[PDB]
């Protein structure tokens, strides 16, 4: 545990395997999911692998994870799953954290296929915070344009606390998410 | 993502100045910009990585009769931020129309000042309600941004015009800039002056120098509230997401401002949420009930802590709940900044929608109405009279703010359902 | 309105569906959704 | 002997005042974690928190110490001991088992 | 549980001066509140936890005509307690209009000290009998506390009107006061001047200063009836409970003050209990007999000798016993507090509810009963007259302190089913 330690990094892998693997980095995650929505909101029919992998390198630069090591941003890895008929963007794609060395020692085969399972699930749960924020955000923008009649009121709040009720309920799950799990 | 600070006025450059020196010290950057070597972060939120290695921030500079932003000229903070875009009082009606004529080059210095940016999250504006310089300027750049641009954020970062004073037009300055707060606007930072002045002349026995003192409180209010964007963290890393929790409906959008030190110049989350709730450590001074609170905690937290902390504080009953659904304090956890000095180490603010902002609103409502009824206030300032002779915006802007209170009270009410 | 209805009727069954769990570990996200107890002291919400 | 034998009595006065209402009800009407929950609050409140050993402040509800040689809250709590490996040769069992009733009196 | 202490008056400020000072040597804590390294105690009993790390005591800092104050405000102790409250003679009349016209805003202070602890068990008034300052003005909110706060005690520690005294309203005044005193409080605790003058003119030999030496003694006491409170025992930690037993009804509710040392400028349990059942070790100097007793004991207290103690003063019968029932002298046992002088390391105090006290009221009866039939030491005081112009509430105040002096002697009957 001494020469492992100072040729390559088993501390640095298990970090990094919290944040991009399980979301935990957070301004990494949003930026990477604002270019990569129009091919996510599409079925893995005009998808294919390289085009997805291309999208990550933008992303990373233009984050604040330009600082880390080269390494660990080359051990991250996008995959694109199988390809089957009943195809959408939420249940086939993936990212991944590949250990390749002397140091996939920490990790089984199983256990990452496990850090893959949790991982989708994630996915979802951040995906939906995202659609929930533009219902939030259209909220806003249509109670500052549409406004010049008093017609529009009751459509309008009515949906605007059917949104809060929402709002509250999510959040405060994802944070859940964050500081316990 | 980035946000892009805008500064106006006499007391919104004095605030924007003080909070840019106080981003300065906090991360690691000189006056001029110079990189240190100790700096999880983002350096890409205020802060324009630019074109000489200095990160220099995305700043707006206005001045309005320039005399303490001379002073900033002169300055080792002029090395950090100065894209030059440096162009030209006492009442609303003078600043509205002043920016109304030359809103142009100004809204071309916004355009530039976006193009620069390669991504954008809302528009931070240092403002002064009631501030003469900040006034009317304030309100017709907010007109201009909010129509302009409506996929974005807007914040206004505002003081309660109440500094224990003369102006007699001020009511009707703050209650037409509160009419473009309450319509432009998509969500409001409201301070009270006087409740900041009790909390200064109570920690120390200054007198006179209370502007500068305030000016270190919100500008370290500024920092801990977007110290959660900066840092990176798992929710409110964009400024929608802090927004959408404490604003129920587009016209409850103003928040109440904690935090649980009033000193910087041991202790668990406990005992800091108990001291939280009371409200004379917010720094904002029937049945009175808070539609939503968030509290954003920094520190050596343990995590337990703030799960039995939670526990306490609901078997208490130490904050005013919301009738109509579930909507309360939510409790927030954030890294400790570099080099921030070392006392209260577990430190927590809170940001909260409370329906006792609506007393102050109706406070300055009677002032404005008994100088309306007594009509000798007005004091026939001439770009009052040529901007409206018939003087119908001060009673457009009376409805709209009754509109507000009669809002504020039936959110009060367990049925809202009932609207106003 | 009949969209607000069946969203709180799910709320109303998610929130009691955490409490006869095993393991308070679960148990904990049931506090943080429903604090005031505006929903849940019964079957329908209050 | 600070917490039975009330060498604080200042862990108490906040208690009563604080509880006195959610413990009259019935045993069986009360719920565990509530109990332990404003216990906690009257912890911090009192000055045993400075006490470092104040993190064995448990529940455990009792029948009766008028049976052999309640039916509310109050005088069925009783707070749980829990010691270390070689403290069996001192502290025991049926030693918990007769300071929980002399609390209970008192 | 929690205790705030109201002061008010020269001669109270003065009391509430030095209490808050000996409480400041006593508990580790500086003049400004820093925190010691030495400090089975409690800090929240008269002390907020306040939010700049000083332990801010809870004081209503009241004057009227300030001479003393204003040496209280240049003060290092005005670095300990000054919560900003601080508002606006000769006479019980003067005092009790003056008080009358303003009761909303300290009245609020109230309101605010009361909602600043989390509980709350009394209300603590530093207050002197016909003292002018205190007079009419502690009356007058003796009867806004008992009729606003129904739920909690009042105390009032009161001196006895005999400084070997001009004033010839000084009956009348304190025959008001005493009228109040009887039916707007729970508990009195009162002391003589004239014996406490004694007391200092023995120990030492001062004539000029005796006003700052009884200062001494009256905040020595006060901290010694609530080192039991303060410091966390068995019984008395609460106020109730020591206020129940010496009081059997809501008109005997007046107690004498009794401590063993009369010194501090080897000992058993067993000598200071003989020492102090004697009436020239109280400090406030026909059948007479107490109501009941109750002392406090605090020191290196072997426990066997409470008890063959408590066996001697049985046999001996060195104590005045109560006809109806019984109510007698009870042992209490208190711990030593940390960084006070070692002298008298045993050392104990009493409470005692005495029917000759009845003899220093029926004293001052006279003397206004004298006053008052010769009808030339009203002086015509125009706040008297405008108050009372048919001077009624004299004959009221008469009426009750009579049936106080018969309720006295039928409690000293051995038949207390015969009533006053």
């Amino acid at each position: 545990l001494d020469v492992l330690n100072k040729k390559y990094s088993l501390l640095d892998h298990m970090q990094a395997m919290r944040r991009y693997l399980l979301l935990g980095q957070g301004d990494f995650i949003r930026h990477l999911m604002d270019l990569l929505k129009p091919e996510l909101v599409r079925p893995a029919t005009t998808l294919y692998q390289h085009n997805l992998t291309g999208i990550l390198e933008t992303a990373v630069r233009a984050t604040n994870a330009q600082f880390d090591s080269p390494e660990i941003l080359r051990r991250l890895d996008v995959r694109l799953l199988e390809v089957s008929p009943g195809d959408t963007g939420w249940d086939v794609f993936s990212l991944d954290y590949h250990v390749d060395g002397p140091i996939a020692t920490v990790f089984t085969r199983e256990c990452m296929s496990h850090y893959l399972r949790v991982f989708n699930f994630l996915w979802r749960a951040k995906r939906m915070e995202y659609i929930l924020t533009d219902i939030r955000k259209g909220h806003m923008c249509n109670a500052k344009l549409l406004r010049n009649m008093p017609e529009f009121s009751g459509v309008l709040h009515q949906c605007h606390i059917l949104a809060s009720e929402m709002v509250h309920f999510i959040h405060q799950m994802q944070y859940y998410i964050t500081f316990e799990v | 993502r980035e946000i892009i600070t805008l500064q106006l006025g006499q007391c919104g450059n004095q605030i924007g100045f003080e909070f840019w020196k106080q981003l300065c010290a906090e991360h690691g950057i000189s006056p001029e910009g110079i990189v240190e070597e100790f700096a999880t972060d983002r350096k890409d939120v205020f802060f324009y990585q630019a074109d000489d290695e200095h990160y220099i921030p995305r700043a707006v500079l206005l001045d309005l009769e320039p005399r303490v932003i001379h002073s900033i000229l002169n300055s080792p903070y002029a090395k950090l931020y100065n894209p030059e875009n440096i162009y030209l009082g006492n009442n609303w009606a003078s600043g509205f129309s002043q920016g109304e004529k030359i809103h142009e080059d100004i809204f071309d210095i916004i355009d530039r000042e976006a193009d620069g940016s390669d991504s954008l999250e809302g528009f931070v504006l240092c403002h002064s309600i009631a501030g003469g310089t900040g006034s009317g300027l304030g309100s017709y750049l907010l007109e201009r941004l909010n129509d302009r641009y409506p996929k974005k954020l807007v914040q206004t970062y505002s003081v309660f015009p109440n500094q224990d004073e003369d102006v007699v037009v001020q009511p009707y300055n703050s209650l037409l800039t509160l009419k473009r707060l309450t319509q432009n606007a998509d969500c409001v930072v409201v301070l009270d002056n006087t409740a900041l002045n009790r909390i200064a002349t109570d920690r120390l026995h200054i007198q006179n120098p209370s502007f500068s003192q305030i000016n270190q409180l919100v500008s370290t209010i500024m920092s801990a509230s977007t110290t959660t964007l900066r840092y990176p963290g798992y929710m409110n890393n964009d400024l929608i997401g802090l927004i959408a929790s404490l604003i129920p409906t587009p016209r409850l959008h103003f928040l109440m401002t904690g935090y649980t030190p009033l000193t910087t110049d041991k202790t668990t989350v406990l005992d800091v949420m108990r001291r939280l709730l009371q409200p004379k450590n917010v720094m904002v001074s029937t049945n009175h009930c808070y539609i939503a609170i968030l509290n954003i905690i920094q520190g050596e937290v343990d995590p337990t802590q703030v799960h039995k902390s939670l526990q306490r504080i609901r078997e208490r009953k130490l904050a005013n709940f919301i009738p109509w659904g579930p909507a309360s304090i939510q409790v927030a956890l954030s890294r400790k900044s570099p080099y921030l000095p070392s006392a209260h180490r577990v430190s927590g603010l809170m940001m909260a929608n409370h329906t006792s902002i609506s007393s102050l609103f109706e406070r300055t409502c009677r002032q404005y109405d008994k100088l309306r009824k007594r009509e000798a206030f007005l004091e026939q300032f001439r770009k009052e009279d040529m901007f409206k002779d018939n003087f119908d915006e001060m009673d457009t802007s009376r409805e709209i703010v009754q509109q507000l209170i009669d809002e504020y009270h039936a959110a009060t009410r367990p049925d809202y359902i009932s609207w106003g | 309105r009949i969209l607000t209805h069946f969203y709180q009727g799910i709320v109303q069954q998610f929130l009691v569906l955490l409490t006869t769990s095993s393991d308070e570990s679960l148990r904990f996200l049931s506090f943080r959704l429903d604090f005031n107890e505006h929903y849940k002291a019964r079957e329908p919400r209050l | 002997k600070r917490y039975f034998l009330m060498d604080q009595g200042d862990f108490f006065v906040h208690f009563m005042d604080l509880a006195e209402e959610e413990l009259r009800k019935p045993v069986e009407d009360i719920t565990p974690p509530r109990l332990e929950a404003l216990l906690e609050l009257a912890l911090r409140m009192s000055t045993a928190n400075t006490d470092p050993f104040k993190d064995d402040l448990k529940i455990d509800l009792m029948p009766h110490d008028l049976i052999t040689q309640a039916l509310s809250g109050l005088e069925a709590f009783s707070f749980d001991y829990i010691v270390k490996w070689p403290l069996s040769l001192i502290i025991n069992r049926k030693a918990l088992t007769r300071y929980q009733m002399l609390f209970r009196h008192m």
